[PDB]
């Protein structure tokens, strides 16, 4: 089961600036105060990034926004978002995201981290979402609208439980969470970092190197993908399961990975610090 | 305002004019009270009910934690004749929380029992058990004289007669060192000049009521400069962001708007405070996020007055609104909230004065009259 | 001064036993408007003075003479000549033209900005009467005045009089011949064209000429954030802060620690009062002297 | 002027708390008296009573 | 102080040779130990190889 | 990891009660007596080969 | 003579101030050889010379 | 400081501390407006010179 | 103005207890020297012309 949201404004992408991000330490290898040349699939600096300027809720000629797209997946895929509520929770890879072949779902769900590789009969507009609200001012998590079947489902795996916080926030953004997913030989690599912002309205300019995090033995091919975000639905906002909700405070960036050379300069912890793009001019 | 500007003045009439008045001001509309999640009751039965007490000459020192400091549970059996608070009012104990906390437990006469009290002096105070000049705690004693008394007298309890020197607060000194007087050479030998330092209590239950034995309890803690582990039996609310509150937190009270905040506090600070001393930030006892807490009222207004005994509509003008109707996003659980005004009527106008609710506006220019601020007057017309 | 704000902000037991200082609260107020009255007629003295606002002609042929540096410059979104730009750029404001919206300081922020702390102290700071933009318009004009008309722009009604010409008669109030005017016209010329590109080179380059000018701003927001500071003194109280006393004290004993901070902050407001009215005492005697010289 | 006698027996410990300001069971459970108090209190002791 | 033998500390790495090495930190709070005794001397253990 | 402890006291002697507190290896211990201190106390690891 | 996870090598063990990742089994040095390693049964790490 | 002990010495040292601060600040203030004179009578002097 | 010695000349207590209101004892001696300063240049802009 899964419903279209009919209330969304259509409204143009916007781009952004790169600058230096998509960096990441590039082997398990520990390495200190040298100057190091490597070659791999990275974010090209100063590269085009498609910007999902996804908080569109506001004013009387509502401008409510709800993006979650399919994109390309190329060589793989640059992703970056800035939230204050954790709305974007997660993403589908896959040839075309169907019944017909199996894919990958990734989910940060309230409590727990699910991955599975299934034949997922998806929605064409997944999403999760959080709506109790009134008789207690905790707020409660119950939409799960993501696909209505899957089967053939293997590389299952549960994380263990834990709590979310779900309550929606004013002021700037707080959560940069910075991502890197590639698609080679058998495993789909993501390499991952989480930084303190405090920006208000675009990627924020700086480096920083994302670590190993995981690699998952995942024998699929991937084509598109999809960004899966949740929804805020409340007594405030009436309406039947197209109409009844509300864009919550997020927005998220994709960008292209593209092989290249770079120059990478470890300080004297074997930190990454700076670097340079051997063919950005 | 206008109002405002009479009671001011001392006058039921204004004369044309600017007037100022206090600063815009909200009320809080609920209060959130949290405590540290302490489960247990303190160990009263153990501090009023001990089969022994110390003597005075070695006193003994309990640590409290992890309780709940709920008084009243002594009502039902436990009598005091002898009861005084220095550092706090008693009747707030039920609304603090308590920190480094420690009871004294010895046995006195009672006629020594006013030695306890800082700032006294004679043998109990000098040479057994001191209070500092600063004392922050409180004092509970009592006549035992069925359970601390014998009928040969009870032995059990002694006390410090002689020392060379007096006592600092809190001290204990167990020394049986034969105390020598009288610039006369003694090795350890009772005799002339020469006194065994201890002395016994008789305890009779056939004496009068200054010898008979007294219980004496001393509670030292401290109040809102630290994390506590006991805590008075008030019961703790739910949280709420970013409103105008009354609170509670852990005894500390006061009213403001909670926010989030990034501060980060090391793990033995309960509280901050600002440049001038006043906390401006805590850390929550349940789950240890840090808040800042910012005051309720803020801005400032003033009022466009013709004379009163022309008419009496003002105009009002906001110094910190800007009143230009920006979109803004839906909050899922909140309204969008309105200007920070009295009331926002027909006419609004803004200015780099800020937003003034009331008078028309018109795009021609003349002589100022009852002037406003940053190029902008007004006058009274038909 | 919110003379309620800055000694029981947001506390009802200290606001009521305020109330008794109560005309004494209100006394502060008024000696403070007197003040803020006198700025604004200060302004207008020395700026305002006459009521014929002359735009610049549409002929710069005054003899040889540029005072394009001087005179208001039309392509600007500003009513500002070129040196007026460099002296409002040099002195530093904290801030002008901009006001601070209440939720701009639900943030950690509000610790750090000083304007924010003195609002919720009851500080604040009232807008002057006359912009920039009105000053420039009252400057134009009385540049305007003095180019084409000189000494008649006042005293009557503006009479044209050629640039040369004005320049002789000057010449011949100090006693120097209108001779040599017209003989060294050109030297003349060129010597005050000159002049003023150094002065507007030497403001370009060196800004403590306008210390003064700083001085006055920085002594007022100086007075302001030692109200803040003071608010830290104990002043013979177990604690300086109200919250304390109340949480620990029931009511009688509460009076007495509180007023003992109602009497401390009390004499801080009188000092400041006292100290702002001094100093508003020696700024009227500039601007008199500078209303006498324009 | 407006002038009342309160009259009661309570245990000898508990006088102490007759006082305002006072807490226990007497104080906070039988009977109270204001933070300004403006009267004057006397006691004694009724032991053959 | 009153009762109290308080303790102050700080673990900081070193990589010096010869003595004190010169900069700045501050010591946290560490522990209160209520022990009610007069410390005039004191002396400090070494353990030996 | 040779510095590992302090006494703190009057006299550093059985007459009176004084504080020792020592890092010994697998624990930390502190406590206040009458204790009979050594003239030259100290701590010592032997074992090898 | 030594043998860590599977890698030999030969040379003197000293005690290292490098901070490995918890990832970072090995190090490598300015022309990558191999020049500090983390013990896989106590994570210390050792600088080989 | 001879009769009393700290605490209610305390009372009697904050009346003269006041008092002596409130003498301090009558004094400045008042030096403070004949500075305005002085400056008034050297500004005109200096004008007539 | 040795604001100071001028309440507590010579004695530790009170100095302590003055430490409270610190900020206006300063504030006393600002006045002051502002003050200070203006005399001399009053010298200088009537003789030095
Ligand atoms: C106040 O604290 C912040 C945050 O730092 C974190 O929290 C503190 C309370 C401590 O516990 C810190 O140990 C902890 O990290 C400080 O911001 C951070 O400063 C560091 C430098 O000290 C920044 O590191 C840089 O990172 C880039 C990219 O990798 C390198 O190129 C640089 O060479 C350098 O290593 C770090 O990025 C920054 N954090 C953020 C989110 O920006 C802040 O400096 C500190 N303030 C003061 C006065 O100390
Ligand atoms: C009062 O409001 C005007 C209107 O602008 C909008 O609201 C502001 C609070 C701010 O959010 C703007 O970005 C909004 O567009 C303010 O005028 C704006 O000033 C800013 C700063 O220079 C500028 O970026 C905007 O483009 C201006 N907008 C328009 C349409 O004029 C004004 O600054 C506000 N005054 C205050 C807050 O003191
Ligand atoms: C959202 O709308 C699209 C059409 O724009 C739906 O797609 C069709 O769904 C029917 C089944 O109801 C299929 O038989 C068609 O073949 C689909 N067409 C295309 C082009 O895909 C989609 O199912 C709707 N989704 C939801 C959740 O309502
Ligand atoms: C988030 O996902 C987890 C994992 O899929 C959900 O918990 C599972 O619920 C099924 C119900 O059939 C059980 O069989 C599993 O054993 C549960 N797994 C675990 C680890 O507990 C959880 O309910 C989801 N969150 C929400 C809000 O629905
Ligand atoms: C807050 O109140 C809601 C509403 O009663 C609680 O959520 C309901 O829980 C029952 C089961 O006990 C479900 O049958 C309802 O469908 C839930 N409501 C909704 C809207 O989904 C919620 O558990 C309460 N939370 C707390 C902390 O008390
Ligand atoms: C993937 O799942 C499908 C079911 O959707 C499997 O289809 C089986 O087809 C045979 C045909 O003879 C039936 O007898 C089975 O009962 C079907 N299985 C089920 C579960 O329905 C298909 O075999 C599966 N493929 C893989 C690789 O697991
Ligand atoms: C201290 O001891 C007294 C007994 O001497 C306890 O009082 C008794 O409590 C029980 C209930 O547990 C009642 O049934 C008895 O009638 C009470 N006895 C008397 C004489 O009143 C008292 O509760 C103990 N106090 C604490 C704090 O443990
Ligand atoms: C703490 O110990 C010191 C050192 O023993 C005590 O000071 C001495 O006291 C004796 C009398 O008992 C005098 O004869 C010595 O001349 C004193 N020495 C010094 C340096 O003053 C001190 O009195 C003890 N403090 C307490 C509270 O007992
Ligand atoms: C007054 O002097 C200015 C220069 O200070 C003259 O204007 C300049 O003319 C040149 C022509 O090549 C331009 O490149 C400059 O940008 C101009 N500067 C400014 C400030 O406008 C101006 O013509 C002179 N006017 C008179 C009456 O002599
Ligand atoms: C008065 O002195 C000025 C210089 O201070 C003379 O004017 C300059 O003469 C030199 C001759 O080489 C020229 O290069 C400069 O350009 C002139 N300056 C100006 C502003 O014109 C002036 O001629 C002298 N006048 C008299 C009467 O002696
Ligand atoms: C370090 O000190 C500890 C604590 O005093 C020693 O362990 C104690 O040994 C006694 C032997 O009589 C036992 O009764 C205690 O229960 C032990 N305490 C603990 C916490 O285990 C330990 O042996 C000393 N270290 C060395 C090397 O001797
Ligand atoms: C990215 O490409 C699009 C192509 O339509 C272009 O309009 C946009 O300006 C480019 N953005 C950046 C940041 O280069
Ligand atoms: C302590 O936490 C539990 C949940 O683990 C909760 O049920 C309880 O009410 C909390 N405690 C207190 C002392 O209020």
């Amino acid at each position: 089961q899964c419903v279209n949201l009919t209330t969304r404004t259509q409204l143009p992408p916007a781009y952004t600036n790169s600058f230096t991000r998509g960096v990441y330490y590039p082997d398990k290898v520990f390495r200190s105060s040298v100057l190091h040349s490597t070659q791999d699939l990275f974010l090209p600096f100063f590269s085009n990034v498609t910007w999902f300027h996804a908080i569109h809720v506001s004013g009387t000629n509502g401008t409510k926004r709800f993006d979650n797209p399919v994109l390309p997946f190329n060589d793989g895929v640059y992703f970056a978002s800035t939230e204050k509520s954790n709305i974007i929770r997660g993403w589908i890879f896959g040839t075309t995201l169907d019944s017909k072949t199996q894919s990958l779902l990734i989910v940060n769900n309230a409590t727990n981290v699910v991955i599975k590789v299934c034949e997922f009969q998806f929605c064409n507009d997944p999403f999760l979402g959080v709506y109790y609200h009134k008789n207690n001012k905790s707020w409660m998590e119950s939409e799960f609208r993501v696909y209505s079947s899957a089967n053939n489902c293997t590389f299952e795996y549960v994380s263990q439980p834990f709590l979310m916080d779900l309550e929606g926030k004013q002021g700037n953004f707080k959560n940069l969470r910075e991502f890197v997913f590639k698609n080679i030989d058998g495993y789909f690599k993501i390499y991952s970092k989480h930084t303190p912002i405090n920006l208000v309205r675009d990627l924020p300019q700086g480096f920083s190197a994302l670590e190993p995090l995981v690699d998952l033995p995942i024998g699929i091919n991937i084509t598109r993908f999809q960004t899966l975000l949740a929804l805020h639905r409340s007594y405030l906002t009436p309406g039947d399961s197209s109409s009844g909700w509300t864009a919550g405070a997020a927005a998220y960036y994709v960008g292209y990975l593209q092989p290249r050379t770079f120059l990478l300069k470890y300080n004297e912890n074997g930190t990454i610090t700076d670097a340079v793009d051997c063919a950005l001019d | 305002p206008l109002s405002e500007t009479k009671c001011t003045l001392k006058s039921f009439t204004v004369e044309k004019g600017i007037y100022q008045t206090s600063n815009f001001r909200v009320q809080p509309t609920e209060s959130i009270v949290r405590f540290p999640n302490i489960t247990n009751l303190c160990p009263f039965g153990e501090v009023f009910n001990a089969t022994r007490f110390a003597s005075v000459y070695a006193w003994n020192r309990k640590r409290i934690s992890n309780c709940v400091a709920d008084y009243s549970v002594l009502y039902n059996s436990a009598s005091f004749s002898t009861f005084k608070c220095y550092g706090v009012s008693p009747t707030k104990l039920n609304d603090l929380c308590f920190t480094n906390v420690y009871a004294d437990s010895f046995v006195i006469r009672g006629d020594e029992v006013r030695q306890i009290a800082p700032g006294q002096t004679g043998k109990i105070a000098d040479y057994n058990y001191k209070l500092p000049d600063d004392f922050t705690g409180c004092v509970i004693a009592w006549n035992s004289n069925n359970l601390d008394s014998k009928v040969g007298g009870n032995y059990n309890y002694l006390y410090r007669l002689f020392r060379k020197s007096n006592l600092k607060p809190f001290e204990r000194d167990i020394s049986t060192e034969i105390y020598q007087a009288g610039s006369t050479p003694c090795n350890g030998v009772e005799g002339f000049n020469c006194y065994f330092p201890l002395q016994s209590y008789g305890f009779q239950p056939t004496n009068g009521v200054g010898y008979q034995p007294y219980r004496v309890v001393v509670l030292s803690f401290e109040l809102l400069h630290a994390p506590a582990t006991v805590c008075g039996p008030k019961k703790s609310t739910n949280l709420v962001k970013n409103k105008c509150v009354n609170f509670n937190f852990n005894g500390l009270t006061g009213t403001g708007v909670l926010t989030e905040s990034n501060k980060k506090f090391l793990p033995f600070q309960q509280f901050g405070r600002d440049i001038a001393d006043t906390t401006d930030a805590v850390r929550d006892p349940q789950t240890l996020e840090i808040l800042d807490i910012t005051p309720c009222s803020f801005g400032g207004v003033s009022v466009i007055t013709p004379g009163t005994n022309t008419s009496n509509q003002v105009a009002v003008l906001y110094q910190d609104v800007n009143c230009t109707e920006v979109p803004v996003a839906i909050h899922a659980d909140q309204l969008t909230p309105t200007w920070r005004v009295y009331s926002t009527g027909s006419n609004v106008f803004q200015t780099r004065a800020g937003c003034l609710i009331g008078a028309e506006h018109v795009n021609n220019s003349y002589e100022c009259d009852i002037p406003i601020g940053a190029g902008i007057c007004a006058s009274y017309q038909t | 001064v919110d003379c309620t704000m800055y000694i029981c902000g947001d506390s009802t037991e200290c606001s009521n036993l305020l109330l008794q200082y109560g005309s004494f609260c209100t006394q502060l107020n008024r000696a403070l408007t007197g003040i803020a009255v006198e700025q604004d007629k200060n302004t207008q003295e020395v700026f305002a003075q006459v009521k014929q606002i002359y735009k610049t002609p549409p002929i710069k042929d005054f003899g040889g003479f540029n005072f394009s540096q001087i005179l208001p410059d039309p392509s600007k979104p500003s009513k500002r000549s070129f040196i007026e730009d460099l002296l409002f750029n040099k002195v530093t404001l904290a801030d002008a033209g901009f006001i601070k919206q209440y939720g701009d300081c639900l943030g950690d922020i509000a610790a750090r900005d000083l304007i924010c702390a003195q609002k919720f102290n009851g500080l604040t700071v009232l807008p002057p009467l006359l912009t920039d933009e009105m000053i420039a318009q009252y400057t134009s004009a009385l540049l305007a005045g003095t180019i084409t008309s000189g000494w008649t722009f006042g005293a009557g009604a503006a009479l044209q009089i050629p640039f040369a010409m004005q320049m002789a008669y000057r010449f011949n109030g100090i006693g120097v011949t209108q001779n040599v005017l017209y003989e060294n016209q050109k030297l003349i010329a060129n010597q005050f064209n000159s002049a003023i590109g150094k002065i507007q080179d030497s403001l370009s380059s060196t800004a403590s000429a306008l210390g003064k000018l700083q001085d006055v701003v920085n002594q007022n927001a100086q007075a302001l954030n030692t109200l803040v500071k003071q608010l830290s003194s104990n002043f013979g109280a177990i604690s300086s802060v109200l919250n304390d006393i109340l949480s620990r004290l029931d009511p009688p004993e509460a009076e007495v620690q509180i007023d003992r901070l109602i009497t401390g902050r009390l004499q801080s407001l009188q000092t400041y009062v006292t100290q702002q009215l001094i100093r508003a005492a020696e700024i009227r005697a500039s601007a008199n002297l500078a209303a006498t010289k324009m």
